[PDB]
């Protein structure tokens, strides 16, 4: 079906946070992701937060475009793949061991 | 420390003077404050604790540092009791308040204790450039968090401590909505003057000028925490007085005044303290803000500047070596623009602790350069 | 560009004013200067070229940038002819000199051409924070190297160009061993005054004070390149005059003077230009040194500060919003401490071009913060 | 004999340089070396130069102690190994493919 991939879900980035605005993407589809790179600015009621990449790979697809307000906790924000060879498969929206 | 990892990953929630003021004046709902603080305080502690863990081992090992860590741990754990305790119980509300008093007390010596630790470490392992800037980075962040911690606790205790006879009854917690800047300048001056007279048997006079561009004749007033502004002024006045009196102690000229200009524009409240204390070569200006380079502990200038930066202001020093020095405190004129500036633990922060020396970007001469004469 | 890689890996050799002076006064051996320059100039070019290659592609693509690169390449290659040509030949010596004239000429438009390039790039691709600071980093380094390049070439041409009627006969190349600072201040003032009067039909007066702590009555003199100091002063005077005259153009008060204090200590020569032109909010102070944030091109302030930093000095600005601004040039008092500060291409430099945005270290508020009132 | 290793020779770090002083080591025996890390300050007549690591590995042994003046071009300055397991072998002073 699809090559091994991973969804990045919007976490509670502060203890009271129930939703966030995706203010800005800081990575492009195609770009390599290292652990701790800046991925997006997420804006709440309480803060503008630098959201960091937690697992390495490549940005396969962006699910939530820049400027989407009030995105709930848990919504898939983007799709990450292990190797760059796999990216083209995702312009279409468990060996991940 | 799974709970610490988790809290350290949370982002702090910076508040504005406006919000503190609007909350205390117009709302002042204890429930609301509890729901905020029971979470925000452990977030802020955990962010710091994670950073203290990244310190060099030789410094982490100092009993003073270990003691600070365990104070913070004790506080963190005591506050975490409140995560599942309903506000709809006046009983919980009261105990939480007592907890705040207790952690404020426990934290009273944090600054000297930490200082002690880095002093122990410097004297025992020598002064090192790449590590120095690391410690600087750490102390700025650590002391700012401590300041913000005390800010939050004071607002809640002052607002809900149910005090019958408040020292400053027209204030909102520790915020003075009409802080007369010149009055705080005079008070800070007088208390420095006193300490300076005690030891040197003489002290320069203060002269104060104002320019309110906002509205040219009115006394300059700002929405602010007077104790913060006081601390900054006192530290600069003390430096200015020491330098002035040391310079003229063997002169016949008579002591020049210490001058203060307070100005108010659309964005900035600025306070310039000028002395003729002989100045400081440029090369040494930046070291004055180092904690570990360092009558009347080299912490006054870095801590003062942390107070200024804490509500989006700044503190800057400029000298003319041979004549004197200007020290300028910049504050935001508008409370709506005076947000807390808080250290956030993330990968950016971690990288600062994990960086090894790099080659200089820019050239450096030989210590014995070739003699071009022959 | 195998030759470029290699030269870019070489480290530049920073010279001091003392060395330039000792060489020109006491030595002035053309052979020696040739052996130095035939190598040092390609090293400095190659260090820069490597950095221009690291620019974002959208900027690298601009015809202006490509034109600069090929000027630099042309110069590099022309100088490399001299690596195996003996000094013991008065013939080589003379051609090398002509080569220097030629590359100086070829480089005359480098500054405007590069500026053009980044202007083209900004207007065509928009202004971006992480890229902005990158360009800033690049331009500081690139323009400083260009300055140092012109320094070296001028010394050699002025010393060996065999000129019969030198404009400044008591100078050593372009170095004045007894540069009277106040005279350069007055000259820079007068030429700004002229341009300001032309357009505004009025200009503030200059007042100049000196304090020579080194020796209290003597005119302040320094060993320096007068054209550099002139450039700095002229730029600040022009800013001060514009601000002063714009502020009072609708007032009845009468124009305040522009004041200059020149001071000399054990280490620092300091020059403070103060105006009452109404000042600038703190938030905007740092942008004044940005090239691409930016009557009478936003380059005057960054370039001026590059001239100051170039011999280990600095240029700093401090304002009180609502009243005025102090601009201070710091130079080294001692020529032995006035070393060139040159950009070195290495991994540290490369990292600056290869860095992607990181999360902020410190907190940022919401653009719509929660209303604490309700 | 010895595990695969590599000698770091003192290059001409400037075009006129014939020798250099090892002013300061910026890496310890045992430490991982990445390409471009700062290895030593080298002082000449003309400059104090940040000397960078050109190949990755581990610092196996220091050949020239801190403070040695006038070390010629070409002198081995230190020994680098691929894996840290190999370091202990060098407290004793071609599969490097
Ligand atoms: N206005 C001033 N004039 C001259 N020197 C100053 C001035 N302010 C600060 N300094 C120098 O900077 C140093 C650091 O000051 P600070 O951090 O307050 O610590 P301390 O006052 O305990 O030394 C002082 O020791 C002094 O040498
Ligand atoms: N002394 C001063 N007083 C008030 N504003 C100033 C002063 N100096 C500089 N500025 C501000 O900083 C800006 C940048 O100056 P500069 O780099 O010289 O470029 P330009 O003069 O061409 O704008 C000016 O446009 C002005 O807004
Ligand atoms: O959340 C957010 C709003 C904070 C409202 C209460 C603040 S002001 C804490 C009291 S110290
Ligand atoms: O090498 C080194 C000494 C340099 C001596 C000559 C310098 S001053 C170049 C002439 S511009
Ligand atoms: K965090
Ligand atoms: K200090
Ligand atoms: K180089
Ligand atoms: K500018
Ligand atoms: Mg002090
Ligand atoms: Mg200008």
């Amino acid at each position: 079906s699809y090559p091994p991939h991973m969804q990045v879900l919007l976490p509670a980035l502060s203890p009271t946070m129930t939703m966030g605005t995706v203010q800005r993407w800081e990575k492009k589809v195609g770009e390599k992701l290292s652990e701790g790179d800046l991925l997006a600015e997420i804006e709440t009621d309480k803060a503008t937060i630098g959201f960091e990449v937690q697992e390495e790979g490549y940005l396969a697809k962006i699910l939530v475009p820049e400027g989407t307000r009030d995105v709930p906790l848990g919504t898939p924000l983007c799709i990450i793949v292990e190797k760059e060879a796999d990216i083209s498969a995702f312009a279409d929206y468990t060996d991940l061991k | 420390p799974k709970q610490i990892e988790r809290y350290s990953r949370f982002s702090p929630s910076p508040l504005s003077i406006k919000q503190f003021l609007d909350f205390g004046r117009d709302n002042a709902c204890e429930k609301t404050s509890y729901m905020f603080l029971r979470k925000e305080l452990p977030v802020r502690l955990a962010n710091t604790m994670r950073e203290v863990n990244l310190l060099p081992d030789n410094l982490l090992n100092r009993p003073s540092v270990g003691l600070v860590q365990s104070w913070y741990m004790q506080s963190f754990l005591e506050l975490l009791e409140y995560e599942n305790k309903s506000p709809e119980d006046p009983q919980v509300l009261d105990n939480f308040l007592q907890v705040l008093i207790k952690v404020r007390n426990r934290h009273n010596d944090v600054v000297p204790t930490m200082a002690q630790g880095v002093i122990e470490y410097k004297e025992k392992f020598g002064f090192d450039p790449f590590i120095s800037t690391n410690i600087q980075y750490f102390l700025d962040r650590f002391y700012t968090n401590r300041i913000s911690f005390r800010m939050l606790i004071n607002q809640h205790t002052l607002l809900f401590g149910g005090d019958t006879n408040p020292v400053h009854p027209k204030h909102i917690g520790s915020i003075d909505p009409t802080c007369n800047v010149a009055d705080v300048v005079k008070d800070a001056y007088e208390t420095a003057k006193m300490l300076c007279e005690q030891y040197y048997l003489v002290a320069p006079e203060l002269e104060v000028e104002e320019f309110n561009a906002k509205a040219p004749d009115k006394p300059i007033q700002v929405v602010y925490v007077p104790s913060h502004l006081f601390h900054m002024l006192f530290e600069l006045f003390k430096n200015s007085m020491r330098a002035t009196v040391e310079l003229y102690e063997d002169r016949k000229e008579g002591y020049p005044a210490v001058k203060t200009l307070v100005t108010l524009g659309k964005e900035d409240l600025s306070i310039k303290i000028s002395d003729l204390g002989g100045g400081v070569p440029l090369r040494k200006i930046d070291r004055l803000f180092n904690y570990m380079y360092s009558p009347l502990f080299g912490y006054g200038l870095p801590i003062s500047r942390l107070y200024a930066r804490y509500f989006q202001g700044d503190l800057k020093l400029y000298s003319m070596e041979g004549v004197g020095t200007d020290a300028v405190i910049y504050l935001k004129a508008l409370s709506s623009e005076s947000f807390e500036r808080l250290p956030v633990f993330n990968k950016s922060a971690w990288r600062h602790y994990k960086t090894t020396p790099e080659a200089d970007d820019w050239s450096n001469p030989s210590s014995e350069p070739r003699d071009a004469s022959k």
